[PDB]
């Protein structure tokens, strides 16, 4: 509409424009230089005498003479609708897919708005991830946030689309239940390569996953700013399904850790003093505005599951990302490097890892009865294993006693038959068998955290059940 | 054209005023020398430049004038077995002109314009034409160059020359609107050369080391980085790669690094050997040398010159390897500048925008199909230089967050001379999986187990050495001392590699895949011998060790009769025993 | 370990203490930029 | 070019830097007189220049300077130092100027301090073996000619002594090479950077011992003297230094005393300008300033002449981690790092092979050049001595009673090692004795242990005893 | 205001005998408890909020986690009064705020809790404050301080944090009211590093 | 000035076993003597001052303890020169600039006592000097380039710190004086790190 053309400055992302006390603060603007091209921006600052603009991709040609800004919207929004399933945008919402544009059903302020917490109620159902190591010992419930934990060389990647894949609802284990609860996973991807791009391409295509996603992939030599709103705009969309059609979303957010890297220098780009690290100090108020919107709401039968995937910097849980994501989110799901150089996939070491709402989404009327006594004794059965593992390296087989060799067997057992699944999808049935199985190892009364009745139910099934077909 | 005067002049930094019209990162000439530079920050009427040479002597007053264009390279024959510098200037003709010593102010052609080319023309009058699009072949130095369209061209052709030998100035082709191509285009550096559509990586990256293309691999359109402290080897793991990979032309680029290194390829390479075509090895090699005394300003502009020719032979269908020998440079090149235009720093001093620019570099690898339709590649290995070896620095740190593979140097082994140096914990490649195929292919249908089973042994050796600093070798049992064992024979015979030998230096896939299997059948002979009783103390000392160890000198045509004896005897070294 | 706490409550506070002398220099230099605007433009 | 320009009106003078408004005439980086009012001329560089005002460098004290009185005019435009062959025993400051009493010197070329850029395409690479007389040196860090290999000191360390021993004992050898039998000799240009009197007397007393401060050129900034002087020592030295080397077919040894000191006045300098900060407070361009050094240094394709560097800094509190030290490892090809543990139990030169290097070495070293074993029995030497190095890690946490045999005859090794390869007191060894020594020392291990060194190798020379050489 | 702060003669009968006979705290005393995961802290604290004598008992959650503080939400609705077997909440003040409403909030949390407590205690009554999480208090106060460009102490933290703490528990005492009653607020503070 | 420097050939002898055999030092040498608080460097000074066979001793408190310039006053005059034979006192220059006194001041103190120093070794003495902390003097920089507002160094001290302290400690050695005698300045300086 109306065009301003008083640029005074331009300097790495910022240039500034005179006479533009009508521009509000953040809005979004669009750049023509001298060639036509258009490039866009936000408004980071607002005077009486200047404003400021951060500029989306580089300035090159940009010249003080033929450069001209207009208003494209005074507030950060994405038009939604429930025709964004199977589809695949660039973290502005621009579609990558090649298929036409949507029809917005409304428009929303990527800035969502706190929930309000008495407007919450308590987590109290559980996602079946189809993996045995979450499923029984570090459950997933809806409305919960439970994080993975990796590092450099583990491979994030291939387990949250495995997740993605298999994510799915089960109605049935909760009473009679509603066989059609409607379920939808929205994939947000953060300073990826083009290598993980074509991955999660080919991935949710070949098995049929994308019908049931929205994808939200943001490059790492795409903008920064793009980098930081993708993640609101996945959660934008996530909120509108599960609060306006009950639907049940999984949100994946890919790299957390980019993210955040992301956030260092935007804020170092406004010439913000860091605070610890280097780091923003609003980071925790940042993590915490991305890591908040999701939940249960009391009257809505639609939630909001949260699985932020970070890198440990240098496997450092110290390191601010992960430590205040540990203050934000609860629990974590550790990715260990042991079990990935040994060959174990999906290499999570149960031992470090955590769901701390995992009681309220287990037990009768939610899966089966035995659930959380088998995750206990399977914790302690795994730890004794471990440790007897690291002592017969100097004592020998022969000094330990039998209870001490019945757990190095079973220890090995878990490792190759309980973690180590492959690609398999396991039921919350098949995944407590095996466990059964396992246990079966360990004799009659050294089942100390499990009750008689469970015990004398399900123990005594053979590992034959599932060696025959791993 | 835009013309203005110095304002002011602090190192490589210098403000113009009357620049009104000038635009972002525009090539200018500052002075009466005509020195050129970039324009970096509009304020006002004036620019900030940074000049890519010196400016000692330089005066208040002098004329700026701006080319109106940004930093370009030109492309087209007569780039291979040549040196430039940062900004694509060759050295051969500075040293004609100048002496010893490289002075500044000197214009020069990126390209020969007296060479003659023979040309065979691929079109015919009424062809249509699109960017890329081959219009001929030129012979050079046992490669059949093709002259391509610019990308961004595109009409019908309206007279092509007959075969012929001609120059690089003179129109090959004109098509009906009047554009006249020529055997060169030029192309902006810092944007990347369109291509059709990228593809999976599927093939392998061989660089003929052992550690490098077993465990951690990097296939050919992949990136990989190679940090370590000075001293540890990564001029040379380069240079070795630069000898003996498997791709069809090598970029090398010297940012901020020794000009010994420049010096020591270009006096060596002619004399060696082309792996795949046989010819002199300096016919596939392109080297810009922009060496740590010379202007900080073009340390950035060698990386962009040494992308853009790898995209170039990358579209004229040819795979490409790119070294850039120190983004740590390119780095420090960036926080000088940012000091000069007294902006607010981030981390150790680097700018904001350093991730950006260090991703926007690296993504433009991978393996394409190019406009004109063929299949070329370009792999970028940048290495890295942590102050004090410290890998928490943020360019490492955001080179970990982009890269495929990660070869991690060490102290702790160059101290002890062995080499490649390889920090086997902290090392790791993404793409081993989507290698499987080729290895079972070309190599052996059994590798991949193989290679796990090493990792096993190494991983299960990592976990014993906790103990074995706790309490030391002689409290382990005996199964964890053949663990130990193994992992120090994998380590000595398998993981060691010699540079400066005529035989070690390069070693094939099949041959890592026969002392891999050596390996694994001696421990299962003698993890088999532990169970049956036989004292440990006596399998160290079987003969078939000094084979095993020695198989690395084996030459390559004589290996497949050492391998075949060598698993001979060890099934005999045991099966005798009983 | 009481040796190796020791360590690492120096190491730990050396890098505080640098963290603590880069944040002066920011704030330093961020003051200069302003006053620059400021009281020349 | 022949007149005086003379710039009163100065506004500012605080700490090394003094401003100057009307300058616009000043060209970056000019050498300026200022006049103070007592007529005291004092040297400066200009560092910054524009219509408002030029920031000049003080190279001496302020003490004085006032707003009034004091005004600055032009030398020149580039920094330029008058060089004459008849530089040779010339004893000179840190600014150029002689101060050993004889007359200033007539200049053949007045050539820029800072230099320019050598070549790539005009490199030649550097091949020749320079023997030293150490063993450490000699055997498994060769030193060539045309190299930059620095000394890694400590607050006490004996560094200053290992240099000039090199500098005594340097040669090459035309017999083990084939090439032409000559006798020339070192050309040896010494910079000191903030050297201490007591240094300086043992340095000059040492050169005047052996006769060749008649081929050596002096550049002397002492402790008391000026800070910012010692921007331009290295920069005169080095420019010297090429002169001679590739105009007069010289062999040029340069040592460098204190780069410690030279990398202080550069932080001083940059803290005065504001400049970012790299680690502790050093400047972000150090690097690329270390390097207009360090890289002055090599040989050209067609000149018979070199030039080959010896720089010696103090790592402040034995921290190779410390920037001084970790940059110029960066740049340089190589180091000879001591160790004071070895010093502690007084071996002499108190050199650590470990963490020591030289890049060059496989270009000056085999068949040809010094003998064919060389290689290989550095490297089983670097081997048997890292094995013995952990076999006393071992040791200190597990006892001498449970260490096998060869866990012995490596400990046997390593101090052995310690005490006749490493411990050499004044003593010219040629590259021959060194190399018995290391075989005899070799010999205290099994034939199957040597797996580096070739069997042909093993056979021609394993198996002598060390009582053979001594006792 | 108050007209006279006296001495902790007088003990906070918390109900739990560990808690009342081995470390008890006085009327008008101040504790700290950590919470560690699977420790209890929430029975332990509703059960001073049912068990103590103290009239009226405000709560503060100053930043905690939505789950949880959905949890306590939920919870103190739920639970009875012991003295009147009437609903707890019909004493009870409660704050919640949650990791992402305004940091000014978060700040303001305690003082808002501190002073209700004051007045409750000027009424006449004993009133027992409980602030849980004063790390994440602690944490919106340094990210305030980051945003002021203020110079840290220690872990990032501003030089006046410990001065913000002792004026928050330094307003708990036994005291005799400007009406002339006695009253006191009693603070078990919970630090979570 | 001088007119020409010496090299140390002669003892400083200190009456210390410790520093007189194993860790010598020539008379016109430099000494350094760190440590802790509680460690002795004042009683070490002390000693030397005491029983050192220089000429004249110089002892310069920067910012040092008040109670040690009163005890060597009242000590000194009941004490013998080990070499003259006469008061101790006779033999001592003492520059007080104490902990409490003006911060700016003990950059003079120093000075001025290397100046005095010197003067006695340009009689032809030979002169101990003894700086009973470096360090007060290092912290009145920090102090005065604070006000300055420049750059700082490594924590905090101006970047010429070392600058200052070579051109102290440069002004010890033994020479050949202006009237052709023989001098010397050794000086022992105290470092409080
Ligand atoms: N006084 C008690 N009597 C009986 N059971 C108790 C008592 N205190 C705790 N428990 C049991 O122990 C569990 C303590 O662990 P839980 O996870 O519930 O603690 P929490 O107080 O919610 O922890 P946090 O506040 O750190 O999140 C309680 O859930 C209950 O199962
Ligand atoms: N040689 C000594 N003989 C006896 N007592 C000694 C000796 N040296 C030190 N002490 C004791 O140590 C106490 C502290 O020594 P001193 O005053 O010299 O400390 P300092 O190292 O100078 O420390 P500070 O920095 O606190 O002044 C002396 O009062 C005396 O009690
Ligand atoms: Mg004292």
């Amino acid at each position: 509409k109306k065009e301003y053309t008083g640029i005074t400055y331009i300097s790495g992302p910022l240039l500034f424009v005179e006479n533009a006390k009508d521009l509000a603060y953040g809005a979004i603007v669009d750049i023509k230089d001298g060639t036509g091209r258009v490039r866009g921006g936000q408004v980071i600052e607002v005077s009486e005498e200047y404003a400021v603009i951060q500029v989306f991709e580089e300035t090159t040609g940009l010249d003080l003479a033929t450069t001209s800004v207009s208003l494209v919207e005074d507030v950060a929004r994405l038009g939604v609708s429930k025709e964004m399933l199977g589809r695949r945008f660039n973290g502005i919402g621009k579609p990558i897919d090649g298929l036409p544009p949507i029809t917005p059903e409304k428009r929303l302020p990527i800035t969502g708005l706190p929930l309000n917490p008495v407007a919450r109620r308590k987590p109290e159902q559980f996602i079946q991830t189809g993996i045995s190591t979450i499923d029984v010992m570090n459950t997933l419930v809806r409305g919960q946030k439970l994080p993975i934990f990796s590092g450099s060389g583990l491979p994030a990647n291939e387990i949250a689309a495995q997740i993605a894949r298999q994510a799915t609802v089960r109605p049935d284990l909760s009473g009679e239940g509603e066989k059609e609860e409607p379920f939808a996973v929205v994939f947000a991807a953060m300073g990826i390569t083009q290598r993980e791009l074509s991955y999660f391409i080919q991935e949710f295509e070949r098995t049929g996953a994308l019908s049931r996603s929205v994808l939200f992939l943001n490059k790492a030599d795409d903008p920064t700013i793009e980098r930081i709103l993708t993640p609101r705009m996945a959660l934008t969309v996530a909120e509108y399904l599960a609060f306006e059609h009950d639907y049940h979303v999984l949100v994946i957010l890919t790299d957390m850790t980019n993210y955040c890297e992301a956030l260092r220098e935007i804020g170092a780009a406004r010439e913000e003093i860091p605070g610890r690290r280097g780091y923003p100090g609003y980071m925790y108020t940042d993590l915490a505005t991305i890591y908040e919107r999701a939940g249960v709401v009391e009257g809505k039968k639609g939630s909001v599951t949260q699985i932020p995937i970070l890198s440990m910097p240098d496997d450092d849980r110290t390191h601010p990302i992960p430590d205040l994501t540990g203050y934000i989110t609860e629990g974590q799901i550790q990715l260990s490097r042991e079990l990935h150089r040994k060959g174990i996939y999906p290499p999570i070491d149960p031992l470090p890892s955590l769901s701390r709402l995992m009681n309220n989404g287990v037990g009768k009327g939610k899966t089966r009865e035995d659930h959380k006594q088998v995750s206990d004794q399977l914790y302690s059965a795994y730890a004794n294993g471990v440790d007897i593992r690291k002592l017969v390296a100097i004592i020998g087989e022969d000094a330990l006693t039998e209870n001490d060799r019945r757990y190095l067997q079973f220890a090995d057992a878990f490792e190759r038959f309980f973690i180590n699944q492959g690609q398999q999808n396991r039921s919350i049935e098949e995944s407590l068998q095996i466990a059964w199985a396992l246990l079966s190892m360990l004799p009659q009364g050294e089942l100390k955290r499990i009750s008689k009745d469970h015990i004398g139910k399900y123990y005594g099934q053979k590992l034959e059940e599932i060696w025959g077909a791993p | 054209m835009i013309q203005g005067v110095i304002q002011k002049i602090a190192g490589p930094a210098v403000i113009a005023k009357g620049m009104l019209g000038a635009r972002m990162y525009d090539i200018c000439k500052v002075g009466e020398e005509g020195l050129v530079g970039e324009i970096i920050r509009l304020d006002g009427d004036t620019a900030f430049v940074q000049v890519y040479e010196d400016t000692s002597g330089l005066k208040v007053g002098e004329p700026v004038v701006s080319t109106g264009l940004p930093l370009a390279v030109e492309l087209g024959p007569g780039m291979l077995n040549g040196i430039y510098d940062g900004i694509q200037r060759p050295l051969e003709r500075i040293r004609e002109k100048t002496g010893i010593y490289i002075t500044r102010g000197v214009v020069v052609h990126a390209l020969d314009r007296e060479k003659k080319w023979a040309w065979t023309p691929m079109v015919k009058p009424g062809d249509e034409v699109r960017g890329g699009m081959v219009l001929g072949t030129v012979p050079e130095f046992g490669f059949t160059h093709k002259i391509l369209v610019p990308p961004d061209v595109r009409g019908r052709v309206k007279e092509v020359k007959p075969a012929g030998e001609y120059t690089v100035e003179e129109p090959v082709v004109v098509l009906e609107d009047g554009t006249e191509l020529k055997m060169y285009h030029t192309w902006p550096v810092r944007r990347a050369r369109p291509v059709q559509r990228k593809l999976d990586p599927n093939t392998p990256f061989l660089t003929g080391m052992r550690i490098l293309d077993v465990l951690f691999p990097v296939a050919m359109g992949g990136t990989a980085a190679i940090p370590g402290p000075f001293g540890a080897g990564k001029s040379v793991t380069q240079q070795s790669l630069a000898k003996w990979s498997n791709a069809d032309v090598v970029v090398y680029v010297g940012c901020g690094e020794r000009g010994n290194e420049m010096t020591d390829v270009l006096v060596e390479f002619p004399e060696l050997t082309d792996p795949k075509t046989g010819g002199p090895l300096m016919h596939r090699t392109v080297l810009i040398a922009n060496t740590s005394n010379m202007p900080v300003a073009a340390r950035e502009a060698s990386i962009y010159v040494g992308v853009t020719i790898a995209e170039y032979f990358r579209d004229q269908g040819f795979s490409v390897a790119l070294m850039a020998d120190s983004t740590s440079r390119w780095a420090e090149a960036l926080r000088e500048i940012s000091s000069r235009l007294e902006e607010m720093p981030a981390e150790e001093g680097y700018p904001p925008y350093l991730a950006a620019r260090l991703a926007a570099f690296y993504e433009r690898a991978g393996k394409v199909i190019t406009l004109g339709g063929e299949e070329g590649a370009v792999t970028i290995v940048g290495a890295v230089s942590p102050p004090g070896g410290d890998m928490s620095e943020p360019v490492t740190q955001s080179t970990l967050r982009i890269v495929g593979a990660f070869w991690r140097l060490d102290a702790s082994l160059a101290f002890r001379r062995h080499f490649p140096a390889i920090n086997w914990n902290g090392s790791y490649s993404l793409f081993t999986s989507a290698l499987d195929p080729w290895y079972r292919e070309n190599v052996a249908e059994d590798y991949p187990e193989l290679r796990d089973a090493i990792s096993e042994l190494l991983q299960r050796e990592a976990g014993l050495q906790e103990i074995v600093q706790l309490v030391g070798p002689d409290a382990l049992q005996d199964a964890e001392r053949l663990v130990i064992e193994v992992g120090r024979i994998i380590r000595e015979d398998f993981l060691q590699q010699n540079a400066y030998h005529e035989v070690d230096a390069y070693c094939s896939m099949k041959k890592a895949y026969g002392i891999m299997k050596m390996i694994l059948a001696f421990y299962k002979e003698a993890e088999a011998a532990i169970k049956r009783g036989v004292s440990i103390d006596e399998i160290l000392q079987l003969p078939v060790l000094e084979r095993i160890g020695r198989a690395r000198y084996v030459s390559e045509e004589e290996f497949p009769a050492y391998f075949e004896e060598a698993m001979k005897e060890i099934q005999g070294a045991f099966k005798a025993l009983a | 370990i009481p040796g190796i706490r020791a360590q690492i409550r120096f190491i730990q506070q050396v890098l505080e203490q640098r963290e603590r002398e880069d944040t002066f220099r920011l704030k330093r230099i961020k003051g200069k930029i302003e006053a620059r605007e400021a009281e020349e433009e």
